[PDB]
């Protein structure tokens, strides 16, 4: 029913702490795969944090808040998902003692944490170095960084390629910020089989819809594309259109009219001399015929999302009513119209030998979803940099810097206001630690050394994954988008600040 | 213990009389109040309220806690509907109008147990209020920034308060910018404008205050522009829908000759198509219908790079239009014609852009002819905190609309309470009798706010409550020297301070209605002596 | 608190008796005399 | 997945302490009406089905079952009060509760309980001494030896069903505290008897001793049923042929031995039997049987008897006729027997009652009670034990205080005045206890109807402004000198009361976590 | 759907420490600790423990409270 007092507080903290506990063995280069079972049927074999926590229903309110943190974070940057959860926990946990043990009110611990966040954020931008968003080589060895710790690493280079080759493709600066809608303009397409490398980033689209009529062009050299909303069949009246006939030879009259309007429609289209007509709706058998000899291949039923991406790699602006069909609505700038038959399943291409279609190949419909998600992380950190050319010391280095500059300051602040501040510092340290642990090396040992080396000797010094020894980032490098280090710490400290505002929990609508 | 039986007077239900019921009422009000007595003050804290599905919401808005908390029992609902009155009237002061009410009953009841008729207690509380309301105008004052202050102290018991300075500013700013004259003078600050939005991402501080308005929509067809105008734009705030007509509900198209079939048919498309043209042909670069758009009659806007948004919030267009000076086009007519009248009905806006916010992406009409308007957009950790950020951004930003509309504030900090207390307390002897105990109780009862404002800090609040007590008790000795009421509590530090100086301001209009109201309840309940509960069906 | 669940408060007898749920037949009779006290005087429904 | 208690409720917190207080308040408010001269009375029909009606607050709080730990202490301190004193039981709880009530404000405002506990602690100490300080010791200070026991058994017998037949019972009450040796007042001697029927005052005070009529054997109806100075033989065991119990084996191989052993049995009895006759007695009583043959014998030679007398009876029988129990019939010497002034076998309330009335040499009386219902006789016996027990503790302590709220109201004065000199936390707490004592005067007025507010308030003036015995004129509703009006109660009550009442109050204020185990 | 392995004993509950058990236990202890942490000292408070046979008990002492309770956590 009800639970006021530290009772509340505790269960919240423990709850939140437990959330972390699950995916903590998923943060690191040697991170394991949490094969989860969804209710609907299938499975999820991913190790990408947010993709795990999504597939786990929780009860305790805090555990629900803690769980959605991984989502809002997966919405800002594509990466840094697992990290925010672990941090968001350790913060609450590291407050636990001064929260009750040292009887500090939640207002005070909040007043400090909100303060320690800003200072902490400084130390992030302070250690961050900028980068050439255009230097293909830098972007690659940047995207590569956030491809490690995932099944997609055995082709790491191959991945950053398909990543950049797609981030830049749908990009479109615009200024009067840079707009990169990976979502609506980079439709992926996972096709079972082949090899990983056998996957490319076609600059166009790929529909499996075949051709409306047999004897129709399998591939127009340079096709003239015409995209339209409206269907291709005899329309009807949006009023009480009811016909009364007693005039004998009138049946034939009307029944004919239908053929007649389908004709007109074919005309208006055929007019601008098209070779490829792709409509979102249907295609009357009649209309097929008049578009056959009219000289063009037809494609019926294609999703809006599928269509509007075509209209960016054909230029062919989509148009509804045909009696208004302009000639500006061309089909210029569009290579071939291949129709490769991929294992008993016909496809259609529209490459040009603004929106690309990443086509992945692996070894199962299952294994592909691993790739797709892994790729998304790549293609997202690429976008981040595109809109914030700043990077942060990976290997948990940044995380340790903030640990010290804060630890130092806290110790030199004096007042009850110090303890909560001190905790944010002590908290931060958990990431290089989770890393060192999931590496196998001795946490107490490596950290003391990493922390010390940090205290003076440079701040771009994190821990090396497969190794387990402290290395300098600059050295073997593994910087990550500075944006990630923003959110991870922004919302984590917020989460903590929210849950700490709770002193009572109640049940009933 | 436990009431029971019937014997005579056969009634289709329950019926408690006297002591039994009279206590039940007091217990009721008590419980419903005590749930939210731990949310009072800056040191007060929020709570999570889970349903049956498991979801929940964390919030300090006493009125929503009592709303969200299922209350079954008259005297329980009463204080949940009284907590409502406040949030509906002034807009803040909920959590407190209840705590007072409960305290008045609880107390008044005690007097009855002492053998003091309910009425004699009632008139007594009535006079304690007359004197108390009057006196309230002897601590208040005209606006002499008091605004960024009011807006701040109203965020103490809230989540938005850790970043007080920030929002306290964004609050007044946003509101002010929207003021109007309603009808015949007035000059009322929109009790609801400033479309507030929220989106998870970034810091709590990174909340933007649009320099115009935020309409929450995309752009119909992805084919049209996502940003238009840098200098000037013509906004078409419609209402009528641009989709393929359907004629009168009772207009059968009876065809006798196969000829007319095709003709009247395609006519349908054009009828509502002409309507489209007569609008583009006005300089319309931005169209904001309310009743949606066709995809046919959209391509017309697209072919012409006209940002045209479908089925918008009509509650926004009404304000998007007063803000671009435009006109909410109900239907192009005027006398007997048809046109959206080129720029006659259109609005002048500086720029219409579709800004993104991670996941989401909405439209902004920033900078306009006669807009003045604003709109805030919260950004937090997740929806749980976000709902609440706004939740209290409102319970705060409301305190401002009233400080404005009513130029008069009083020093909060549990000062008002303390003052009234000792004044009414001493004043209580100005009638003596049994009636003394009444006023006395009334006054004494008010010290609930200062006590509980502090007890929410764990420490032995008997300290401050004593100090603050004494002070006023003394100040009203030549109330002469250098009279100094306005002395409230500073729980953050644990000492009595001058709240007017410190910056703890609250509009008079609140504590004046919060009081007159809470008693109106207590009395209607004080008169309750038998509760007949009919059996339902 | 009526059968419907609507809550009411008053000193007007005719209205308390009316909404009271009196069961005995000759008992219901009182409500009618208080009813008529309301129909002629309009006051004293309690006293009658 | 693990646990630490197996589904067994347990609450804690600050509310926990408040729950307990209120809990006790209930059990408290329950008895508040049974207070004062014009006090209401209760009718409890326990789950037992036995219906009772009384005012002994102890007896009520004993029939309420009550399981709440906290609130259950009010049941304990009420029982002790009916022990170390015998009266005031109703009040020990009213106060005990009331204090806990006045502790709420502090506990709520956010004050330590250890501080409230201290505050009340002094308050009692001071209040207790103040009573000792007013405990008007007398002896012939215009009070007399009997007028103290009367004047005190009276006021205390007020507010009980036995009231309007006061005089009758106080004269009866005192007479029975005196019946026993004033050197060792043992209740167990005043043995009471209840007789179905009769007026609630047609009750009889036996000077010697009275007991049932266990006389369950044939051959009775002979034996005079009345003697003046009979020679009572307070014998302890047997008087049956074959013996009532115990045996052995008789094995004989001779026909004559059979008839021989028989004649022996008989003579074996008869002898022991005449052995009693030899004592030259008129009344032969025994805590064991008196067989058909036995009682038949004495019947022949006009000697009266009774077998199987109540154990606790023979002891009052001894103390009446001054006999002395004898187990065998052999060494029966004459200082062993006893003699009263008069013996008779009554037919009181359709029930024959052997009674040895008139015994100027007794140290133990007996008294039969009457009533129109087994509930009223029952309430008398309890309304009278509350008096007898107060007369008894008024011999041992000729120290008395005028109640009727006075003592209570005054002890408030000095306590409230004292708090002035303290100031602060201890001020309010000790000043609270002072006000908390006002409950007895307060309630006492509400119960009867007097203007609780005015009569109280008017008392505070005059009492604090002098008159250290001003209480409440039960008669003309107004304040008055209850010492002058003769409303006396030994100080032994109030002193035990406030000690023991507060005990409960801090015992509760000390508990922060109550863990009820289930099972 | 989900399988289950390596089981051949009877229906027990094995809390391997490699599952953050040491802390699960610290928890259980942490709970009964707070009960004793306020009973110590003159400023200590009492607790009313109500017997599993139903008897009231009030004591400042710690070894007694614990005795009268139905503890179950092995680490406790
Ligand atoms: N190559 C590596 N060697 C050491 N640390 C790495 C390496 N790769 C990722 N990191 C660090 O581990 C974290 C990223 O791990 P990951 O498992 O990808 O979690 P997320 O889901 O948040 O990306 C960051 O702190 C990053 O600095
Ligand atoms: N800065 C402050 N310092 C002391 N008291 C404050 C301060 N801020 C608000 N208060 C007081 O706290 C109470 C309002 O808090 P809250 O719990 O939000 O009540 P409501 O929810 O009814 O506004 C009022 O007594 C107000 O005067
Ligand atoms: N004659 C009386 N006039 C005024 N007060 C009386 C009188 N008789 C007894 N009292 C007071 O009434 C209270 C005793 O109440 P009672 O109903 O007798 O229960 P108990 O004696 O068991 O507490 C005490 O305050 C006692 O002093
Ligand atoms: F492992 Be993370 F989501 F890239
Ligand atoms: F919670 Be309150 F109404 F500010
Ligand atoms: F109660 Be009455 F009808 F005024
Ligand atoms: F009820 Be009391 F023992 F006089
Ligand atoms: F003094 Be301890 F509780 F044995
Ligand atoms: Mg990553
Ligand atoms: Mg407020
Ligand atoms: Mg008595």
């Amino acid at each position: 029913e009800r639970t006021t007092g530290r009772q509340a507080q505790i269960s919240n903290i423990t709850a939140a702490k437990a959330v972390a506990d699950v995916i903590r063995t998923c943060l690191g280069p040697k991170a394991m795969l949490k094969m989860l079972l969804d209710p609907m049927g299938g499975l999820v074999l991913t190790n990408d944090g947010h993709a795990i926590l999504r597939e786990i229903d929780v009860a305790h309110p805090a555990a629900k808040s803690m769980l959605e943190l991984s989502r809002t974070q997966d919405e800002e940057v594509g990466d840094g998902t697992t990290t925010v959860i672990i941090l968001a926990g350790e913060i609450l946990a590291q407050c636990a003692p001064y929260l009750i043990e040292k009887n500090i009110h939640p207002v005070i611990i909040i007043q400090a944490l909100k303060k320690a966040l800003t200072d902490a954020l400084e130390v992030i931008k302070q250690v961050s170095k900028p980068v050439d968003v255009e230097n293909d080589a830098a972007m690659k060895k940047l995207i590569q960084a956030s491809i490690g710790t995932k099944y997609v690493i055995h082709w790491s280079e191959k991945m950053c390629e398909l990543a950049l080759d797609a981030v830049k493709t749908v990009r479109k600066d615009l200024g009067q910020n840079f707009e990169i809608d990976i979502k609506r303009y980079v439709r992926v397409e996972k096709i079972p089989g082949g090899d990983v490398l056998d996957s490319r980033v076609l600059k166009g689209v790929l529909l499996n819809k075949d051709v409306v009529h047999p004897k129709m062009s399998r591939h127009i050299e340079n096709p003239r594309v015409v995209l339209l909303d409206c269907p291709l069949e005899y329309k009807k009246g949006e009023s009480q259109t009811n016909i009364e006939i007693e005039k004998e030879e009138d049946w034939n009259r009307i029944l004919q009219i239908e053929e007649e309007q389908v004709q007109l429609m074919c005309e208006q289209i055929l007019a601008v001399r098209p070779t490829l007509v792709i409509t979102e709706k249907g295609v009357s058998d009649l209309a097929q015929h008049y578009l056959l000899k009219g000289g063009c291949s037809v494609l019926r039923r294609v999703k809006k999302s599928d269509n509007n991406r075509i209209a960016r790699v054909t230029g062919a602006t989509i148009v509804n009513r045909v009696e208004d069909l302009k000639e500006s609505d061309v089909g210029t700038n569009c290579g071939l119209f291949k129709v490769e038959m991929i294992g008993d399943e016909y496809f259609s291409f529209l490459d040009n030998c603004k929106a690309c279609t990443i086509m992945l190949r692996g070894g199962s419909k299952d294994i592909l979803n691993e790739i797709d998600r892994n790729l998304q992380d790549a293609m997202a950190v690429a976008r981040n940099v595109m809109l914030s050319p700043s990077l942060s010391p990976g290997g948990g280095a940044t995380e340790m810097a903030v640990s010290v500059k804060l630890a130092e300051k806290a110790k030199q602040l004096e007042g009850i206001q110090q303890w909560p501040y001190q905790a944010v510092a002590d908290a931060m340290e958990c990431i290089p630690r989770t890393l060192i642990q999931n590496a196998g090396g001795d946490p107490i040992r490596l950290l003391s050394q990493l922390r010390a080396k940090h205290a003076q000797g440079n701040f771009t010094t994190g821990i090396d994954g497969d190794k387990g020894k402290i290395v300098d980032m600059v050295s073997y490098g593994i910087w990550e988008p500075e944006v990630i280090k923003q959110q991870s710490v922004k919302t984590a400290i917020e989460s903590a600040c929210l849950l700490l505002r709770v002193d009572d929990i109640v049940s009933g609508v | 213990f436990n009431n029971s039986r019937s014997d005579t007077l056969f009634l289709g239900g329950e019926k408690i009389s006297g002591d039994d019921i009279r206590n039940q009422n007091v217990l009721a009000t008590m419980a419903v109040a005590n749930v939210v007595k731990s949310s009072l003050g800056p040191v007060g804290l929020d709570k999570m309220l889970v349903d049956d599905i498991g979801d929940f919401t964390v919030t300090n808005d006493g009125a929503t806690i009592l709303s969200l908390l299922d209350v079954q029992h008259p005297a329980g609902k009463i204080l949940v509907e009284l907590a409502q009155q406040q949030d509906r009237e002034i807009g803040d002061g909920t959590t407190s109008v209840v705590i007072i009410a409960s305290e008045l009953l609880k107390r008044a009841n005690e007097l009855v147990k002492n053998k003091i008729h309910p009425t004699t207690i009632i008139t007594g509380f009535r006079v304690a209020l007359r004197e108390a309301i009057r006196f309230i105008n002897e601590v208040l004052s005209t606006s002499v920034e008091t605004l960024i202050n009011i807006a701040k102290t109203s965020m103490s018991s809230k989540i938005i308060g850790a970043d007080s300075d920030f929002f306290s500013n964004m609050v007044v700013d946003a509101l002010l910018a929207v003021k109007t004259q309603n009808s015949k003078g007035e000059i009322k600050y929109p009790v609801k404008a400033v479309n507030v939005l929220k989106a998870h991402g970034k810091s709590a501080t990174e909340s933007l205050l649009v320099p115009g308005y935020a309409l929450n929509c995309t752009v119909a067809s992805q084919a049209m522009p996502k940003r238009i105008a840098g200098g000037n734009v013509k906004i078409a705030c419609l209402d009528l829908n641009l989709q393929k007509a359907r004629m009168a509900m009772g207009v059968q198209i009876n065809i006798d000759d196969p000829e007319q079939l095709e003709q009247i048919r395609k006519r349908e498309a054009g009828i509502v198509l002409e309507r489209v043209k007569k609008i583009i042909d006005a300089g319309a670069q931005v169209v904001l219908t309310t009743k949606g758009i066709d995809d046919l009659c959209l391509k017309e806007f697209v072919e012409a790079k006209i940002m045209g948004v479908r089925r918008c919030k009509k509650e926004d267009l009404r304000r998007i239009a007063r803000a671009t000076g435009a006109t909410l086009v109900s239907s192009m007519s005027n006398l007997e014609g048809e046109e959206t009248f080129e720029s006659s009905y259109l609005g002048l806006c500086d720029e219409v852009v579709q800004a993104k916010f991670s996941d989401d992406e909405c439209i902004l009409i920033k900078g306009t002819s006669k807009h003045s308007s604003s709109s805030i957009i919260l950004r937090g950790a997740n929806d749980y905190s976000l709902d609440e950020m706004e939740r209290s951004l409102h319970d705060s930003l409301s305190v401002v609309k009233r400080t404005l509309e009513s130029g008069n504030v009083v020093p909060g900090g549990g000062c008002v309470e303390a003052a009234l207390n000792i004044y009414l307390d001493n004043f209580a002897t100005t009638v003596g009798s049994r009636e003394q105990l009444a006023i006395a109780e009334f006054a004494a009862a008010l010290l609930i706010i200062p006590k509980t404002l502090a007890v929410n800090a764990a420490k032995d609040s008997s300290e401050l409550v004593a100090k603050l007590r004494s002070y006023h008790a003394a100040s009203q000795m030549a109330k002469k020297r250098r009279s100094y009421r306005n002395y409230g509590l500073d729980l953050i530090r644990g000492k009595i301070v001058d709240e007017i100086h410190a910056g703890v301001l609250e509009p008079t209009i609140s504590k004046v209605k919060s009081l007159k109201s809470a008693l109106e309840a207590c009395v209607a309940i004080l008169r309750i002596d038998t509760m007949i509960t009919v059996d339902p069906e | 608190k009526t059968s419907r669940g609507e809550i009411i408060i008053s000193n007007d007898g005719h209205t308390i008796l009316k909404q009271m749920a009196i069961l005995h037949p000759v008992a219901r009779m009182l409500v009618e005399v208080s009813a008529a006290q309301d129909s002629e005087a309009g006051d004293g429904t309690t006293s009658v | 997945i693990v646990v630490l208690k197996e589904g067994t409720d347990a609450s804690q917190g600050k509310g926990q302490i408040i729950s307990n207080i209120n809990a006790c308040v209930a059990v408290q408010e329950a008895l508040k009406p049974t207070l004062g001269p014009l006090g209401s009375d209760i009718l409890i029909v326990t789950s037992n089905q036995k219906t009772t009606i009384s005012n002994d607050g102890a007896t009520i709080l004993k029939l309420l079952d009550v399981v709440h730990p906290a609130a259950k202490t009010l049941v304990d301190i009420s029982r002790a009060q009916d022990a170390e004193v015998g009266d005031g039981t109703t009040s020990v709880t009213i106060l005990a509760g009331e204090l806990m009530k006045e502790a709420k404000p502090f506990l709520e405002e956010g004050i330590s309980s250890h501080l409230i506990m201290k505050g009340y602690r002094k308050a009692v100490s001071l209040a207790v001494e103040k009573i000792n300080e007013l405990a008007v010791d007398i002896t012939s200070e215009k009070s007399s030896g009997r007028e103290l026991l009367e004047r005190c058994a009276r006021t205390a017998m007020s507010s009980k069903l036995i009231h309007n037949n006061a005089d009758f019972f106080v004269k009866m009450c005192v007479d029975a505290v005196l019946s026993l040796d004033r050197n060792d007042l043992d209740d167990k001697l005043i043995g009471i008897k209840k007789i179905p029927g009769g007026a609630m005052e047609e009750s009889l005070f036996i000077n010697g001793v009275a007991f049932k009529k266990t006389f369950s054997y044939a051959g009775f109806e002979q034996q005079p049923k009345k003697f003046n100075n009979p020679k009572i033989l307070s014998l302890n065991v047997e008087l049956e042929l074959k013996a009532e119990k115990d045996n052995a084996e008789v094995r004989v191989e001779h026909v004559e031995d059979y008839q021989a052993i028989v004649d022996a049995e008989w003579q074996l009895i008869f002898e022991k039997l005449r052995q009693v006759e030899e004592t030259g007695a008129n009344i032969v009583l025994s805590k064991l049987p008196i067989g058909d043959l036995a009682t038949q014998f004495f019947a022949d030679r006009n000697i009266f008897c009774a077998g199987r007398v109540s154990a606790d009876d023979m002891n009052r029988v001894i103390q009446a006729v001054g006999g002395s129990i004898q187990s065998t019939t052999s060494d029966i010497k004459p200082e062993h027997l006893g003699t009263c002034a008069l013996f008779e076998e009554m037919q009181i309330g359709s029930e024959r009652y052997n009674l040895f009335q008139g015994c100027p040499q007794a140290k133990t009386c007996t008294l039969l009670l009457r009533g129109g219902a087994e509930q009223v006789i029952a309430e008398v016996e309890r309304s009278l034990h509350d008096a007898i027990m107060i007369v008894k503790r008024a011999l041992q302590n000729k120290l008395i205080v005028a109640g009727g709220g006075a003592t209570e109201m005054e002890v408030s004065k000095c306590l409230r005045d004292y708090s002035k000199t303290i100031a602060g936390k201890q001020q309010m707490i000790i000043n609270a206890f002072a006000k908390a004592l006002e409950v007895i005067p307060r309630q006492l007025c509400e119960n009867a109807g007097f203007d609780a507010i005015e009569i109280l308030n008017k008392l505070r003036l005059a009492h604090s402004k002098g008159e250290k015995w001003y209480g409440v004129v039960f008669e003309t509703e107004n304040i008055g000198d209850n010492f002058a009006k003769f409303v006396w109660e030994p100080a032994l009550v109030k002193i035990n009361a406030l000690n023991s009442a507060t005990e409960a109050t801090n015992l509760i204020l000390s508990v922060d976590e109550t863990i009820t185990n289930k099972g | 759907q989900n399988p289950n392995a390596g089981l051949f004993k009877q229906g027990y509950n094995s809390y391997s420490n490699a599952d953050g058990q040491i802390i699960k236990s610290i928890a259980a202890i942490r709970e009964l600790h707070q009960m004793c942490l306020t009973s110590m000292g003159p400023c200590g408070r009492n607790k009313i423990i109500v017997n599993h046979l139903g008897k009231i008990i009030i004591t400042n002492d710690a070894a007694t409270m614990l005795r009268e309770l139905d503890i179950v956590h092995p680490a406790v």
